[PDB]
DNA sequence: GATCTGGCCTGTCTTACACAGTGCTACAGACTGGAACAAAAACCCTGCAG
DNA sequence: CTGCAGGGTTTTTGTTCCAGTCTGTAGCACTGTGTAAGACAGGCCAGATC
């Protein structure tokens, strides 16, 4: 038996025939559109998997609804692309940490400053409050900064 | 036709891969105390692939590459 | 001479100990503090008369070429990296090596040797050029890693 | 963002099922593939004909557990 | 010549990619000496066993 | 003659602490501090129109 794991999501999408990376349907498991993940986070069923995306796929080549483009997008859940190769449906462990840690890294960033009583602060603000954050990394725990995180920076 | 590019034959390199392990395979079945005569037909090796690429190599056709490897 | 860097070595090292029951290469460590006595800096002498103006001591070794350089900014700058040797030194190590061949030599022209302790000449060559804008690895931008001129003696 | 709601909605259900996750990381051929670099430089043929070729058989060869049994050698 | 609009610009957001490996060096990790220990290994030696 | 439970033996094999002293090996610092694609929202504007 075989376990499609090793992928970073880029890879994943372009290979399972979906729209990468940061459109509409995000989750490479559940069904659910973007915004609907910020309200409601917990309860989502995994539904994503290699058959039915061959359906879908048919169904959106056939198109036997005669839906329009949009409508055509949703009853598909939008995939377009035919899928090739086989994936198991999860994850990385190594980017969910990276993510993770440029999100927080950003959030840090911003909660220097103040942005819920500044709501739209500008670019060089932004660009002050990274300085002032990599000198609070750096004065203690001696870190220094990089371009981009690898796992260690990240741990 | 302009691209180089090597691999195997995916079977020939799992029975490598298993026939390279036939030590470690007799002797845990010899530390389960299972029969190692009989009960000869049945195994079940679950094995992982993944790719990823690397981009931007100092070529000596474009500089990146993909690499497919499993485990 | 094999240009084998010290992780390589040691690993090979540990290998070959824990393969075959013996100690065939010699640690790190042990094999560093045995080099110690081929670099310059590592032998008395003396010069009579004493040199024109260069410091009595001998136990010197990988100098900075800058020769102190006053790092004031105003002036002009000293960021040109140097390393060199007090050629002196330079020349005791090379001539102490050659002393086992000396010694021969003089064994094989039969001279005397409570005779021989004075009367010799050593002729130096020397030479001097520099290798254009050298390539190496993640240097993307300048790290001045092109120039070097590379002054030397035999 | 992905990764997020992935840990925030489906590490249980995966988790559950099949076993173990970061057990089946990807890190191993990312982190690895810093052996493709090396290799490249030290052991090149040199001429992409070859180039992969042998750049693949001395990366097998240094996979394989055989010579990683004989390079521990007693611990 | 207003009007409205498809489409194009730009600004912002998300997922990807190079940062090893190389010499120095300190630390903890390994090795020993008397005393004395307990705990098992395997023959021998005896009993309590039929 | 047999079966085992448990005497003894001498033998491992470990067992204890304090000085080392060699070691490998896991610390140190050390470059650079910016990119690439693709999706989306909004302003907006060329441009046909009636
Ligand atoms: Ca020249
Ligand atoms: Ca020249
Ligand atoms: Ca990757
Ligand atoms: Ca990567
Ligand atoms: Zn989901």
């Amino acid at each position: 038996f075989f376990r499609g794991t090793g992928y970073d999501e880029k890879m994943v999408r372009e290979m399972e025939g979906l729209e990468a990376s940061g459109s509409t349907y995000i989750c490479t498991l559940c069904d659910s559109t973007r915004a609907e993940a910020s309200q409601n986070m917990v309860l989502h069923s995994i539904t994503r998997s290699h058959d039915e995306n061959l359906e879908r796929y048919e169904i959106w080549r056939k198109n036997p609804f005669s839906e329009s483009a949009d409508e055509l997008r949703d009853r598909v859940k939008g995939v377009s692309a035919k899928p090739f190769m086989e994936t198991q449906p999860t994850l990385d462990a190594l980017h969910c940490d990276i993510g993770n840690a440029t999100e927080f890294y950003k959030i840090f960033q911003d909660e220097i400053g103040e942005v819920y009583q500044k709501p739209n602060p500008s670019r060089e603000e932004r660009r002050r409050w990274r300085s002032t954050l990599d000198k609070q990394l750096r004065k203690k725990m001696k870190l220094k900064p990089v371009m981009r995180m690898n796992g260690n920076y990240a741990r | 036709a302009d691209t180089i590019s090597r691999r195997f034959r995916y079977d020939v390199a799992l029975v490598s891969a298993l026939k390279d392990l036939e030590e470690d395979i007799m002797e845990g079945l010899r530390e389960r105390a299972l029969d190692d005569s009989m009960c000869t037909s049945g195994f079940t090796v679950v094995v992982k692939e993944s790719c990823d690429g690397m981009g931007d190599v100092s070529e000596k056709v474009p500089e990146k590459a993909v690499r497919f490897s499993f485990t | 001479n094999t240009f084998l860097s010290c992780s390589q070595y040691h690993k090979m090292y540990r290998t070959v100990k824990a393969t075959s029951g013996r100690q065939i290469f010699q640690p790190l460590h042990t094999l560093r503090n045995a080099e110690k006595e081929l670099l310059p800096g590592f032998h008395q002498f003396e010069w009579q008369p004493a040199l024109k103006n260069v410091s009595t001591s001998w136990d010197v070794g990988i100098i900075d070429g800058l020769s102190g350089w006053t790092v004031s900014v105003d002036d002009v700058p000293a960021d040109t990296i140097s390393r060199r040797f007090r050629y002196d030194v330079a020349l005791v190590s090379a001539l102490k090596d050659l002393e086992e061949d000396i010694m021969e030599g003089l064994r094989e022209r039969a001279l005397d040797d409570s005779m021989c302790t004075s009367g010799f000449t050593v002729v130096v060559k020397e030479s001097c050029d520099g290798m254009g804008d050298v390539s190496e690895k993640h240097g993307s931008g300048p790290a001045v890693p092109e120039k070097a001129v590379r002054f030397s003696f035999t | 963002t992905n990764y997020l709601h992935k840990t925030l909605a489906h590490v249980p259900e995966i988790v559950e099922r099949d076993g173990s996750i970061g057990a089946w990381a990807s890190e191993g051929n990312e982190s690895g593939n810093k052996l493709f670099r090396r290799f490249r430089k030290m052991n090149a043929r040199q001429s992409k004909t070859f180039e992969l070729e042998d750049i693949l058989k001395h990366h097998w060869l240094y996979t394989s557990k055989y010579l990683q049994k004989f390079m521990e050698a007693h611990k």
